[PDB]
């Protein structure tokens, strides 16, 4: 036989809380990172890429030839 | 216009609409994060058999939970108000167009040089031509020059309406006795739709707005042909 | 501002009666003279059918629908002008 | 003594799930509802003008 | 909370009756109007 | 024993794990043998049998901690019944479609949708991300 | 005038189980019935007027 | 300037208003207008709780400024203790003719 | 003086979304000017700017209503 | 005996029960109107008729849910039942005037149902803006009947508010300060101060509308020098405080229900919760023009209303985090009332956060008058005020009736309602961001998918509302009588038994000062 | 006095569950049916 | 038997009759405005008058005759009366807001000026200043009445209260005469709308306060008040000061500043 | 304020009071289990001996159940506390809940 060692007995709820609030913070940072990357940055880059060499007269000509306008045939 | 199953805003047609989309993305992350933190903390409080039911001291923790929200609000308000003062900045329009709301259709007046004005009514569903959009098309579109700063002035001759074009970030109420101004600048040619946005009686759902954005010289000839 | 009047050191009804007959009713008697002095009819102005006046968006619920509740023929024109 | 949930819990869970799935699938696919999904990857564009 | 057993127990069958009558009381009158809408309108 | 409605203002018994020693005993009236067992409890507890100890416990308390904390199968009934009534709702929606809704507009016919889709692409609806962005104007097909 | 409040105090305090709105005697009953008949009658009349006004007159 | 003719409460108050005015004149509080002052609350010196029946609700504000009040019925008999702070209360029934 | 008029310029007197008083003030200014001209024998062409600005800004129905009321003798603004 | 007891009541419990019955009946009317809305929108095209009949239905939906369901249940029903018992008072200060607050409601509701019966109804929106609500675009009696319905409801709540303030300030035990009253009592007092100051302003604005429609005044008619926008300011000077009036007694019940089912003797941070409710009541009077960001106001005025509106998130967050800290360490009892309160905490937080989105004027330009606003406010009303009401009703039903509910059925009811209201409102965020307007009887075809799903959601909530009526019938049919209740030392309203006698606290509690 | 106790502090009777079911059906049922009949009324008129 | 000081009121029909009178007055104004008939409205005004009369009669029975107004009951009624006055102050604030909104930013229809083109305001130094002196004087004479009552002086209480009521009536007759003589009407745009609706609600409150002082005058004649207990008189004095302060704000805002 | 050792010492002394009464025994255990801790063996030992002076065997057993319950999912805590109490359990003849079958659901 052998005695069982004394385990921690005090502040168990506070300890679990401390551990998980920090966990929740770390997650929030790792979500913020992913969200900036998958949504916000992606959007900025879609708009910057679209307009970089965008030719509005050429876009207009394609629309006009497709017959979409009242004012331009 | 909106497309089926759409989740977010219509793509931006104007730089101020572009600004709103990035400011929405910023704000929504925050919304995402706070809601998730709350849902998570809730599940954390509810998933243990350990208890602590005696009186708990509140002062320390209330500082965190006042100061961090205050900071998050200032991080939303700084860019929010930058954009607000941006839209308000002086910009020198090249053209002024008026629109008057009516039950139930919009009229347009372009009177910088000639007396050009006309009415703009929804195309009835039984008269749509194949490919045209139910409740959105009009008989006479609001033709305007692309890539130019336009002053739109909005009022009504009867009850309230409101003149909106979501892809340009626009919504200005149409109030009789009042002349409200907004500015419009499209980065691109094309057709940009909106719908009356103040309850105005039996056909509120059925008086839409269609802008037709084209090069200046096409706009001038169209203006002349509409006299 | 104390006013220019001046007391305390006891109290009450006798002082407020002194104020009622010594100050308040004299002021009413004075304003009553002043008023009944600038009284009696002033010349009614030319009628002009201004559209922000004599509003009628629905008949009144009394009379012929076109007279205001305490209509005074001498000084209140109708939408079409002073009465005959 | 077993209560209501011990005696009938499994059957209530099994049958309510089977029934719920069956009637939603049917309502969603068999009675002419137009969900109007995105055309993207689904519709071949056709000449309109 | 604790409480006494029911003074007037409502058996599974009686609950089925109360539930059905309660659902019918909402469903039938509205159903009758909505079924006859075309009659009210293109009247 | 028997709790009465007209005893509401008196201290009462409760099993709950955060109030382990309730304000009164579960059983206060004692039979002849139960009175003899309460006298025996004044002497050494080593001389009580296991059954006598369990009888003293059940005079003082109603349920043990393991009894009062036990888990139940109630969740099956709740989730199953909720799914039933959600399933019942789809019956109402089938009835509504069959007897209340008429034909939806002609703009949802397949050929209309094809033409409207081409016309939305010809006017480059949402050309940055939302709609026309997903069309390949070089290969004339939906982007992969 | 003379102060007859003590007489009203005895009247309103008489132990006859009457609620205060009827404790003054038979005139309270009359004024109560007149009030309630005009209220309930006027309410039926207001319903009649709704039924009338709920349909076009033409 | 002045004269009389206005009855006083002594002459004309009646009913409950009069009972309260007459009891207050004697330093008494049969209608519970004042808050009772606590004793030290020990078993030898319990708070004495008057009542006209066989039980009365006590609220115990255990420490000054606690926002939480602890409520329980106090019955005729042996002193009882507040279940949060233990201070002692004892019911003293009777009459309304105290 | 300043032709190639495109539209009414920004006016720091009326910098906000509500432009009703901009239209009204230009309509007034035009008609006041025109009365001051023609009267003193001078030329209405000097009032042209106000005329262009109110034409640009004002709804046709406001102008038309105000013109009718000036004719009827019921225009409430001072000219 | 019947008429003396139930038409001539001066008893706070019975009049509380009258308000509960009236609010439950109103709730079945507001539920039917909400299903007519979602039947119209549940497929593309026109079901009922054009926007007139449709917005008559939309307008009545809102007035019935707000004035005849939520305010009567929370303040008339739970406020009258609980407030006197929670302070040991023998009744309200003005028990007879209290009964007139109740009886003015059936006539107010009758006027509202008359408005919809005569002419073509009042299809104006619950904001009743002119000129659409004036005598040319809404000729005839409907809108004046709606104005009068609002006058009667306004008087009923103004006299109610006087009664609650007076009772709460004046009828506590002499040892109890206001910082020893429970949070639900603070929430009713604060809400009653908001009613007292805001209702007379709405009464003034709708009276002006009445005289513009019938006495040839021109408060809101530019032909006489009036301004339609002035009506909007007077209405929303009331209408913002009104949404805090609809939620505050819900926050007070949530604090009680969370504390009780966490097995705690008190809510976390009591004086912080008091401070938070008074700050939100105060800030709720200086923000109203966030309902008018597209009307053409000046830029600095839109900057101030954006910022002052956002600030309300601070005291509101204190309450949400304090409810979380109250669960923390609790011996959690997963009762059906607890589930309603946990649903409240999370879904109110979602709708408060979309409110924060909307406080941003530059973004609100594009979101205003679209379904994004509709999603915001149904998360705080159908999943906040309603969840607090169903949580408090299942919690206190055994006190009011003496009978228990079947907890399994009540959990099933909570599960069906939770799925149905999220299915109904969650997709309206997408409809609003992509630009679908409010108050429309039909939509362009692209909006079909989310409207169909939202309409399917509303039917699942209809099944929950029908099952709730059955669950209440079951409890009265089986008559399981309450025996003991936990934690009475910190929930005084239970200590007189279930139901309490008609007169309680005839002998007041004993509370010493020390 | 008035009756006190479970089932007696309410303006409706719960002495018989079936008669109760009828009254509750009429009560909630009339509130839920009313807006459908008003809509029917507004359609019939014109 | 209770051993608290609060008043359990006997069951009463007046809350239901007052609620029904409100339905009858509002459905009556509706029938008057739209169906050309005064019948419902006269029945509602009558039931409303009967309801107030019997309800306040009963409060006098409960207090003066039955003794239920202990100090704790009176203190409640003080709060009740203060809160009711606050709600009436907010009701007037909505009309003052309407007045300032329209006058501070006069629209083009008015001529873009205040007072509008075509409006000839009353001279504020004539009958309006007289009305101001009249209500201020009546706030001095009610204060005299209040102190005589506290000092036990029946005759001077009645004399000062009579004077206060006579000034209320004089203001009401002077106002009725100025309404008749005024060359503008309630249909004269937003100037006539704000003028008549704001001064007209104020005149109604002067009539209500004068009625209330008349009720106090007859109770005083019947000896109901003691030198220390007379809450009906204090409430009517607070309500009367309220009506005088609302007049002062109307005089400064609408008659003076808005002329 | 106080060390863990001082907290424990005050509780030991509370339950060691010779003439502790039944009400004080319940008040002490029902307050103590409100804290964020499982009570040390020496506190429980003194509460069990108070049970003995008050001739209450059942409450000694219930105290052992509440120790196990306050440990939540830390299943190593209760067996350690029983090991530390065995000399007192044997000396007082206290059976554990498990030895009585009262751990069975
Ligand atoms: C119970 C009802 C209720 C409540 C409580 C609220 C709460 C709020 N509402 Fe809402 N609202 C309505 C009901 C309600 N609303 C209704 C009915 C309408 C439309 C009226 C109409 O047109 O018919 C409306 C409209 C409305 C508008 C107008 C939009 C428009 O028409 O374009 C705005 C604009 O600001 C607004 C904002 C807010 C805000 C900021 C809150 C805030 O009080 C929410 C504060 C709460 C939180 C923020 C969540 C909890 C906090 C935390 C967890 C701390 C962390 C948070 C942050 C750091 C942000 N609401
Ligand atoms: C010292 C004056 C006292 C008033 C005496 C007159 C009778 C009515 C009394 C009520 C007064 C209150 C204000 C109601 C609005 C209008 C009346 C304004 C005061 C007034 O009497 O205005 C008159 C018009 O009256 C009109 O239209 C009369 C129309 C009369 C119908 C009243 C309309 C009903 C109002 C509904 C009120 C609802 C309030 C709700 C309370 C809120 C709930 C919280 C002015 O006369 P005029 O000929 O236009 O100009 C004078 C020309 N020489
Ligand atoms: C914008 C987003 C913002 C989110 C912010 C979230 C904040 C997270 C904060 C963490 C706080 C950490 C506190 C841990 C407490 C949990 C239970 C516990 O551990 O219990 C005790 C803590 O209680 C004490 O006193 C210390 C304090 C008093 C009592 C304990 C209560 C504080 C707990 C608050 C819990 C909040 C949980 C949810 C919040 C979202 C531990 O006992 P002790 O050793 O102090 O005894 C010593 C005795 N003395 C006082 C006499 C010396
Ligand atoms: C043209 C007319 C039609 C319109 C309707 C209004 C008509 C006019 C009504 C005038 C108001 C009359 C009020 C009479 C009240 C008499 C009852 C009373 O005054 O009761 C007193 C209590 O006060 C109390 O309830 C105080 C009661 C407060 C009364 C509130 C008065 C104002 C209410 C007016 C309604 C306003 C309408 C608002 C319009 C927009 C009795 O206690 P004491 O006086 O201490 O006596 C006890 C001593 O004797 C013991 O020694
Ligand atoms: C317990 C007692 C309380 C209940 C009281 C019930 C009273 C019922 C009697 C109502 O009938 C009358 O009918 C008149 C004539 O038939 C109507 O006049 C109306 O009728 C016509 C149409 O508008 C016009 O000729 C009139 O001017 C117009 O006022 C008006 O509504 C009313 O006087
Ligand atoms: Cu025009 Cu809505
Ligand atoms: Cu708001
Ligand atoms: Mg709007
Ligand atoms: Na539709
Ligand atoms: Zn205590």
């Amino acid at each position: 036989s052998t005695a069982l060692a004394k385990p921690q007995m005090r502040g168990l709820l506070a300890r679990r809380l401390r551990f998980h609030i920090v966990g929740a913070f770390m997650v929030s940072l790792g979500f913020a990172t992913f969200y900036k990357f998958a949504v916000a940055e992606k959007r900025k880059k879609a708009y910057a890429d679209f307009y970089r060499n965008y030719d509005s007269m050429k876009d207009f000509e394609e629309m006009r030839k497709a017959g979409i306008f009242q004012s331009a045939k | 216009m909106a497309y089926p199953m759409q989740l977010g805003f219509q793509d931006a047609t104007s730089p101020i609409m572009e600004e709103l989309l990035h400011f929405h993305d910023h704000t929504l992350m925050i919304v995402f994060l706070i809601s998730s933190l709350v849902l998570y903390i809730i599940s954390l409080m509810l998933t243990t058999k350990l208890t602590h039911t005696s009186t708990m001291d509140a002062q320390e923790v209330e500082t965190i939970w006042t100061i961090l929200p205050a900071i998050i609000l200032i991080l939303i308000a700084l860019p929010s108000l930058r954009i607000l003062y941006m839209m308000d900045e002086i910009n020198n329009p090249s053209l002024t167009v008026k629109t008057m709301g009516h039950q139930w259709y919009w009229s347009y007046e372009y009177t910088d040089y000639e007396d050009l004005s006309f009415d703009s009514y929804m195309i009835p569903t039984s008269e749509l031509k194949p490919g045209e959009l139910r409740l959105l098309e009009v008989d006479n579109r609001v033709v305007l020059p692309m890539e130019m700063t336009i002053r739109m002035l909005v009022s009504s001759e009867d009850v309230l309406h409101s003149w909106a074009v979501p892809s340009l970030g626009l919504k200005t109420d149409a109030i009789p006795g009042r002349l409200n101004q907004t500015t419009l600048m499209s980065s691109r040619p094309g057709l940009y739709y909106g719908q009356c946005s103040e309850i105005c009686g039996s056909n509120h759902s059925f008086m839409p707005i269609v802008l037709e954005l084209v090069p200046l010289k096409y706009f001038e000839k169209w203006s002349a042909s509409m006299l | 501002a104390s006013a220019a009047k001046g007391d305390h050191g006891g109290t009450g009804a006798r002082t407020w009666r002194f104020l009622t007959f010594g100050l308040a009713l004299p002021s009413v008697a004075l304003c009553t003279l002043n008023s009944w002095l600038h009284s009696g009819h002033r010349e009614r102005p030319a009628f002009i059918p201004y559209h922000h006046l004599r509003i009628r968006t629905k008949p009144f619920s009394w009379g012929d629908g076109n007279h205001t509740f305490f209509h005074n023929p001498r000084v209140n024109p109708l939408p079409t002008g002073y009465e005959k | 003594a077993p209560d209501f949930h011990d005696k009938y819990g499994n059957a209530v869970l099994a049958s309510g799930a089977t029934f719920c799935v069956a009637v939603w699938v049917y309502m969603a696919t068999q009675i002419g509802i137009e969900w109007n999904p995105s055309p993207v990857g689904r519709v071949t564009p056709k000449e309109w003008r | 909370i604790t409480a006494k057993p029911a003074k007037t127990p409502t058996s599974p069958k009686e609950q089925a009756i109360g539930l059905s009558v309660t659902f019918l009381s909402f469903l039938l009158p509205a159903g009758w109007v909505l079924y006859h809408l075309d009659n009210y309108k293109k009247s | 024993s028997v709790v009465k409605s007209e005893d509401y203002a008196l201290p009462s018994y409760v099993d709950r794990r955060d109030y382990p020693l309730p304000d009164v005993a579960h059983v206060k009236n004692l039979s002849a043998s139960q009175k003899a067992l309460k006298e025996k409890e004044k002497a050494s507890w080593s001389s009580l049998s296991i059954d006598e100890k369990v009888e003293l416990y059940r005079l003082k308390f109603k349920e043990s901690f393991a009894e009062m904390n036990r888990s139940t199968n109630e969740w099956k009934t709740v989730v199953g019944a909720a799914m039933f009534f959600i399933g019942f709702t789809a019956l109402l929606l089938i009835w509504e479609k069959h007897y209340v809704y008429g034909p939806i507009p002609h703009t949802f016919e397949e050929e209309w949708v094809a033409k409207q889709t081409k016309r939305m692409l010809d006017m480059k609806v949402a050309p940055i991300q939302g709609f026309s962005a997903k069309w390949d104007y070089d290969k004339n097909e939906w982007k992969k | 005038f003379e102060n007859r409040v003590a007489e009203k105090q005895k009247l309103f305090q008489e132990d006859n189980g009457l609620p205060v709105h009827l404790k003054g005697g038979a005139t309270d009953n009359i004024l109560y019935r007149v009030t309630m008949t005009l209220c309930l009658g006027g309410t039926l009349y207001s319903l009649y007027c709704l039924g009338w006004a709920s349909f076009p007159h033409k | 300037a002045s004269g009389g003719g206005v009855p006083t409460d002594e002459e004309q108050a009646t009913g409950l208003e009069r009972e309260v005015m007459l009891a207050a004149r004697k330093g008494q509080d049969p209608y519970n207008i004042l808050a009772p002052k606590a004793t030290s609350g020990t078993k030898e010196d319990p708070n004495l709780v008057p009542s006209i029946t066989n039980k009365r609700i006590v609220g115990c504000i255990c420490e000054e400024d606690n926002s939480t009040v602890i409520w329980f019925w106090l019955h005729k008999g042996e002193a009882q203790r507040c279940p949060s702070c233990g201070t002692h209360y004892k019911l003293v029934p009777h009459q309304l003719a105290h | 003086k300043i032709k190639n008029y495109q539209t009414a310029p920004f006016d720091s007197r009326f910098p906000n979304q509500n432009q009703t008083r901009n239209c009204w003030q230009n309509y007034l200014d035009f008609h006041r000017c025109e009365k001051a001209m023609t009267a003193k024998g001078g030329d209405v062409s000097v009032c042209e700017w106000y005329r262009r600005v109110y034409k640009s800004l004002c709804p046709i129905s406001w102008v038309s209503t105000w013109d009718d009321r000036r004719a009827e003798g019921t225009f409430p603004g001072k000219i | 005996m019947f008429i003396n007891r139930w038409l001539f009541s001066t008893n706070h419990k019975d009049i509380g029960t009258l308000y509960l019955l009236f609010g439950a009946w109103a709730g079945m009317v507001g539920t039917a109107l909400s299903l007519l809305i979602r039947a119209e929108l549940g497929q593309p095209g026109t079901l009922l008729g054009d926007d007139q009949i449709y917005n008559v239905v939309v307008t009545a939906h809102a007035f019935v849910m707000i004035f005849f369901m939520v305010m009567p249940i929370m303040i008339g029903g739970f406020g009258n039942w609980l407030v006197p018992l929670m302070i040991g008072a023998p009744d309200m200060a003005f028990p007879r005037m209290n009964n007139m607050s109740f009886w003015l409601l059936p006539p107010s509701f009758l006027l509202l149902l008359a408005s919809s019966m005569v002419e073509a109804g009042a299809g104006t929106g619950w904001t009743v803006y002119p000129p659409l609500a004036g005598n040319l675009a809404h000729a005839g009696a409907s809108v004046d009947l709606t104005i009068f319905s609002l006058h009667l409801a306004g008087v009923s709540s103004i006299l109610g508010a006087i009664n609650f303030i007076t009772t709460i300030i004046n009828m506590k035990p002499p040892a109890m300060s206001q910082y020893q009253t429970p949070l639900f009592v603070w929430s009713v007092m604060i809400t009653a101060v908001l009613l007292l100051l805001s209702l007379p302003v709405l009464a003034a604005g709708i009276t002006m509308l009445l005289t513009d429609r019938n006495l040839n005044t021109t408060f809101f008619d530019p032909a006489g020098g009036g301004d339609p926008i002035l009506y909007q300011h007077l209405f929303w000077f009331f209408g913002h405080p009104e949404v805090y009036i609809l939620i505050l007694p819900g926050f007070g019940m949530i604090s009680h229900i969370v504390t009780y089912y966490s097995g705690k003797k008190e809510p976390f941070g009591y004086m912080g919760m008091v401070w938070a409710m008074m700050s939100i009541g105060f800030l709720g009077f200086i923000v109203w023009a966030h309902h008018m960001f597209t009307v053409g106001m000046d830029v600095d005025t839109r900057a101030y209303f954006t910022s002052a509106t956002m600030i309300i998130a601070i005291p509101t967050g204190v309450k949400v985090f304090s409810w979380l800290a109250t669960l923390h360490g609790g011996n959690i009892k997963w009762s059906p009332a607890m589930m309603w309160a946990l649903g409240f905490i999370f879904l109110f937080t979602v709708g408060g956060l979309t409110g924060i989105v909307l406080a941003n004027s530059s973004l609100d330009i594009v979101l205003h008058d679209t379904y994004y606003v509709v999603a915001h406010f149904h998360y705080v009303l159908s999943m906040g005020a309603v969840f607090a009401i169903m949580g408090g009703f299942v919690h206190w039903f055994p006190l009011f009736s003496g009978y228990t509910l079947n907890d399994t059925w009540a959990k099933i009811h909570f599960a069906i309602m939770f799925v149905g209201v999220n299915m109904t409102f969650f997709p309206q965020h997408f409809l609003g961001l992509s630009g679908m307007p409010r108050r429309y009887s039909d939509y362009p075809d692209a909006y079909t998918m989310w409207n169909t799903i939202s309409s399917m959601g509303s039917f699942i909530s209809l099944t929950a509302v029908m099952l709730m009526v059955f669950i209440i019938w079951e409890a009265f049919a089986s008559k399981r009588e309450v025996l003991t209740v936990d934690l009475t030392t910190t929930n005084l309203e239970w200590l007189n038994g279930c139901p309490p006698p008609y007169h309680t606290f005839e002998e007041p509690t004993y509370v010493n000062l020390k | 006095h008035y009756e006190e106790g479970p089932g007696k502090n309410i303006p409706f009777s719960v002495e018989n569950k079936w008669r109760l079911l009828a009254m509750m059906t009429l009560f909630f049922g009339s509130g839920f049916a009313a807006p459908f009949f008003i809509v029917r009324h507004q359609l019939l008129k014109k | 038997h209770q051993t608290h000081a609060y008043h359990m009121v006997n069951p009463s029909p007046w809350p239901l009759t007052g609620a029904l009178s409100a339905l009858l007055m509002t459905s009556g104004l509706t029938m008057w405005f739209h169906f050309n008939s005064m019948t419902l409205l006269m029945i509602g005004l009558t039931t409303n008058m009967l309801t107030m009369y019997q309800w306040w009669r009963d409060v006098i029975r409960e207090s003066t005759f039955q003794g239920h107004h202990t100090p704790a009951v009176q203190k409640g009624l003080r709060y009740g009366m203060i809160l009711f006055i606050i709600s009436e102050v907010l009701f007037f604030t909505g009309f003052f807001w309407a007045f300032y909104h329209s006058s501070l930013a006069p629209t083009p229809e008015l001529g873009g000026c205040w007072p509008p083109t075509g409006i000839h305001p009353l001279n504020p130094l004539e009958v309006p200043l007289l009305n101001t002196s009249v209500l201020l004087a009546s706030g001095v004479s009610i204060t005299w009445a209040h102190h005589s009552l506290m000092e036990g002086d029946r005759k001077h209480m009645l004399q000062a209260l009579f004077i206060t009521i006579t000034l209320g009536v004089y203001f009401t007759l002077l106002q009725a005469s100025e309404y008749y003589e005024a060359p503008f009407t309630i249909s004269d745009g937003v100037y006539g709308s704000t003028f008549f609706v704001a001064t007209g609600f104020h005149g109604l409150h002067v009539i209500i306060g004068s009625t209330f002082l008349i009720v106090c005058f007859f109770r005083q004649l019947k000896f109901h008040f003691t030198s220390n207990h007379h809450f009906g008189f204090e409430a009517a004095a607070w309500y009367w000061h309220f009506v005088d302060v609302v007049w002062l704000f109307l005089y400064v805002s609408i008659y003076w500043w808005g002329s | 304020h106080e060390t863990d050792e001082e907290f424990d010492a005050r509780w030991v002394t509370y339950f060691n009071k010779p003439d502790i009464d039944a009400w004080e025994l319940r008040k002490g255990m029902n307050t103590l289990v409100g804290y964020d801790l499982v009570p040390e063996p020496k506190i429980i030992d003194a509460a069990l001996r108070a049970c003995r002076r008050l001739n209450d065997f059942a409450s000694a057993v219930r105290i052992l159940e509440v120790v196990k319950d306050k440990a939540g999912p830390h299943k190593e805590i209760y067996p350690y506390v029983i090991q530390e109490l065995r000399p007192t359990l044997n000396e007082l003849g206290i059976s554990t809940p498990e030895e009585l079958g009262l751990d069975k659901v």
